[PDB]
């Protein structure tokens, strides 16, 4: 019937507000109650908001929720943010009666300077063009925050052939590494004139492309 | 908190606008609430914004309400806005005869 | 000392069953309704089955129905979740997660979820891993070494016999969607040392007993 | 005043319930009545629904009217799909005494298993740009549903300077077929890198191009 | 909090009506008064609307104020134009106790037919390499209306690196010209595989490239 | 009658402080509350700062928190906004503007604005054009010359010694995010003198008294 959207990710330095929108497609928001889960890593979800605006015990009083019945959206905001909120945050209405989760919302609270991606792509092996086949390796890394879009391009035209990671940390330099594999043939990897990576870090979209 | 040990009158006002927007310029927005206590009265008042038949040019209306407090009784105006508060309050001297004509006096 | 207790995970194939069970203590089971949540790796939550406190009404997600039953007993403050016909998506998380009013309305929020269970829905296939070269295109360059196809995880990689270690990194895999895992790892170099030293990667698979070498060499 | 947009396509199996959404771009969807019009192909249309959910004498129980306030949309539902119910739908509403349409939602019931299209571009032909033109040619064939967007692009760039015929049917395979001219001349077609004939089916875009 | 969105230029023939609209991120387009500015170039701006509808003494009764509160939104709307309406618009609304002031939007009334701009891209000067560098050179001349939109695409992608003027008339021809300044270097001019002045007027969507 | 005098603009450099003055006179100035309105060259408005009739409260846009310093005089009807700390981008025209019902509802729309004083904020260096050749790729063409790096305005553009007007132009100037200027100029012409004549560029930008000649060849 309808779904609930809220941004990818968000991020703000520690001591400033947060907001993070949570939109219904079809249907009055404030129809059916909206609760505000909070996931941190490995941990189950914990409750940090519900019926849009009460604090259950225990949540300090930098969590606050309000309705914007006039873009239909719902909206979890943290005043004061400390390195203890940074984790992913889901909103939860009502269909009639079976609950919809929004698509999360990856928050991550500022511990150093924004870095962009260091995107290194590689061109198909000769061999596996000699097994009649065709994988890319887009291979980013040295990324902060840890949300990236990696969306394959046929020159600027979207492809769903291809399997990419989710974004881990790093073990070394406390940012996050990723990578993606866009796999098609030779025949489709000589019909087109080449294939885009492009990778959306805090909107800058660094891209890098590949050609037969 | 009356004083004298006689009941006063007291009257207050709250300011139904011509739309949510002038009561937002007038009092910021967010729900408006005069809640008005007293020993032998409680009640509470929300302001309607809205666009009434236009009296005179303007839409909004501003209406008022009474009570008599009992000597050495106290009265409470919680509010948050759309309050027309009184600066005095007024007490009946004596006893007098009240009648409606047009006729001329003598 | 209010708890609830997931048991029954584990790894499947497609076209199989499965039955999961929640352990309800601390409350009062017989008054709330109990849902069942779940999440895939990397990904977001998604709601996926209800049960009334009395199983008298069932609601099942829509991406779900058919397939998934769920079910209760009182007597014995248990939920089952019954996924037979099971698919490769279903691969998740599973929490079991109390939600309800519970007949008042005043109602503090009561939500209890439990630690979830994981439920891993691959195909077959213990594979070694093929390797593949990855050359660069000619004041600083960088060159890598392909791990694809293998099955399972972990794996130990060895750029030129454990040698090459500064400016290296190895990242980690991805799950395809074949269900084969595969990862990569590449080195940085400054543009200098292009073509002086050969390149022979040498991979470590344990359970495949795989190691094979594939050296980097610029293409014309 | 206003515009409605409909989805240009919609599809869905049999017995499948299925939904039309009309957005209002300017007004409250609540302030005019809204008519859902069915047309089938050569014959005139036949009203399904009026004033937002009624149901005329001859029309089953399938069909429903609903309004959705919040996202200004009004959406025709029927549930239980048949194959006769494949037509066009437009939905009619009102600015003050005229009527405005709806942009047509083409309702094909899926009588086999979704078919992507098979395009074969052109390049112009020689003696053509000695005649001090150009006119590709993108040939559309084998696909299901017959709804297929088709947009020429200067290098991933916006052009209006085409002429793509309507997708009617396959005598054949019971399949649609379709084609584009896009028509230049030699100059803008040396002095652009290449153009691209983009054909979204069913969201997956497949595209070929051309470079002089 | 919110911002108020409205388009950047519009354009229409003298005698015809006119409108612009102002949209309202989140909140109410209700909860706070609107009021709409005209500011003409080099002179300090005036009030032409305020309180959504209200005319101020002297503003002639062309200008009408208008809230839908459907697309939560406010519209700006003069019959009958004449050439001296031709300025820039602005709308501006309240958060708490602060003030917000629309993008602005481009009014020019129709003095002649519409031209399309001439655009005539630069190759990167060798010398410019010669001093580890790269500026490109887009010049746009000879369009009217003079609102125009000169994006830089790295290969169809979103580049933030160069610097674009605004928009002044001409001396010769009463048209309007304008020009545009990508600065990269050549490592990132040759590990890309073009860069195009993408120039949108009036819709239609110029576009002029450069190859290493 | 009713006027608003801003005063105290000019140029200066980041870091440092202005202050800023506006002079109310033709209405009752104690009783309206009183905006600061500015607005970027090219750009559109922005509302700066506002302070009450009679002090107590003082709003600041967020995008100039904590820099600027809104203050008033009633006994001098005298409005201040102190801009300390100043940044690249608070270069724009500064409108004092009255803003406010003034104690009355029925309030006759009342918003004076005044002539706005400009306040530009470049960084140093008054220097010298560098010229740049642009050539055309191989029935008419183009071709230019490239004036780059420059400060202040304006200048004196002169293509093959104000020989070659027809079919010339050049364009206005734009202001780099460096804080130094830049324009060209390019010349129109049939496709037929390629090579023929060859197009040598003579700028001449005054204070700078810089004076550079540039010949464009077709390259190959």
């Amino acid at each position: 019937n309808f779904m609930l959207t809220q941004p990818h990710s968000v991020s703000e330095s520690p001591g400033k507000t947060v907001t993070i929108s949570c939109t219904r497609s079809s249907g009055s928001i404030a129809s059916n109650y909206v609760q505000w889960y909070q996931q941190r890593p490995g941990s189950s979800p914990t409750t940090v908001i519900y019926e849009y605006n009460q604090r259950p015990s225990g949540v300090p009083d930098r969590f606050s929720g309000s309705i914007d019945s006039s873009s239909n959206s719902a909206s979890l905001t943290i005043s004061g943010l400390k390195t203890e909120d940074e984790a992913d945050y889901y909103c939860q209405s009502y269909d009639s009666a079976n609950r919809v989760f929004g698509g999360g919302t990856k928050l991550t609270v500022l511990g150093q300077p924004k870095a962009a991606p260091s995107v290194t792509l590689f061109p198909p092996s000769s061999e596996e063009l000699q097994a009649n086949k065709a994988t890319l390796v887009c291979l980013i890394s040295d990324f902060y925050p840890g949300a990236v879009t990696v969306a394959w391009k046929a020159d600027s035209s979207p492809v769903k052939a291809g399997v990419e990671t989710t974004t881990p940390s790093k073990q070394s330099n406390n940012k996050y590494a990723a990578s993606s594999y866009l796999s098609l043939t030779p025949e489709q990897w000589k019909s087109h004139r080449s294939y885009s990576c492009q990778v959306t870090h805090e909107g800058s979209t660094v891209e890098k492309t590949v050609a037969p | 908190k009356n004083t004298r040990k006689s009941p006063a009158l007291i009257v207050w006002g709250i300011h139904h606008s011509v739309s949510t927007a002038e009561q937002t310029k007038l009092y910021g927005s967010g729900n408006k609430l005069v809640t008005v206590g007293s020993s032998n009265y409680q009640q509470s008042f929300v302001p309607s914004p809205g666009a009434r038949p236009q009296v005179n040019g303007l839409s909004g209306r501003i209406d008022f309400h009474w009570l008599m407090l009992n000597p050495n009784d106290t009265v409470t105006f919680s509010f948050n806005g759309a309050f027309i508060a009184p600066d005095r309050a007024s007490f009946l001297r004596g006893k007098s005869m009240g009648i409606q004509s047009g006729v001329q006096v003598d | 000392e209010v708890q609830l207790l997931e048991s029954g995970g584990g790894v499947v194939q497609p076209g199989r069953s499965l039955r999961l069970s929640c352990a309800a203590s601390g409350f009062t089971f017989s008054s709330y309704a109990i849902h069942w949540v779940r999440q895939a790796p990397g990904k977001g939550l998604e709601w996926v089955a209800l049960i009334s406190y009395d199983g008298s009404n069932k609601y099942y997600a829509d991406s779900v129905k058919g397939r998934f039953t769920i079910s209760r007993d009182n007597s014995k403050n248990t939920l089952y979740l019954q996924m037979n016909s099971l698919r490769a998506e279903d691969t998740a998380v599973y929490y079991c997660n109390g939600h309800g009013s519970g007949g008042e309305v005043g109602s503090n929020w009561f939500d209890p979820w439990g630690q979830g269970t994981l439920v891993t829905v691959s195909s077959a296939s213990t594979k070694g891993p093929s390797v593949f070269p990855l050359a660069p295109s000619s004041g600083t360059a960088a060159l890598g070494c392909l791990v694809k196809d293998y099955f399972p995880e972990p794996v130990t990689v060895s750029w030129n016999s454990g040698a090459l270690t500064s400016g290296v990194h190895t990242f980690p895999a991805v799950l395809q969607s074949s269900g084969l895992y595969s990862l990569s790892s590449v080195v940085t170099v400054p543009s200098s040392s292009l073509g002086t030293q050969t390149y022979i990667c040498n991979v470590n698979h344990k359970p495949s007993n795989t190691k094979v070498d594939k050296k980097v060499e610029p293409k014309s």
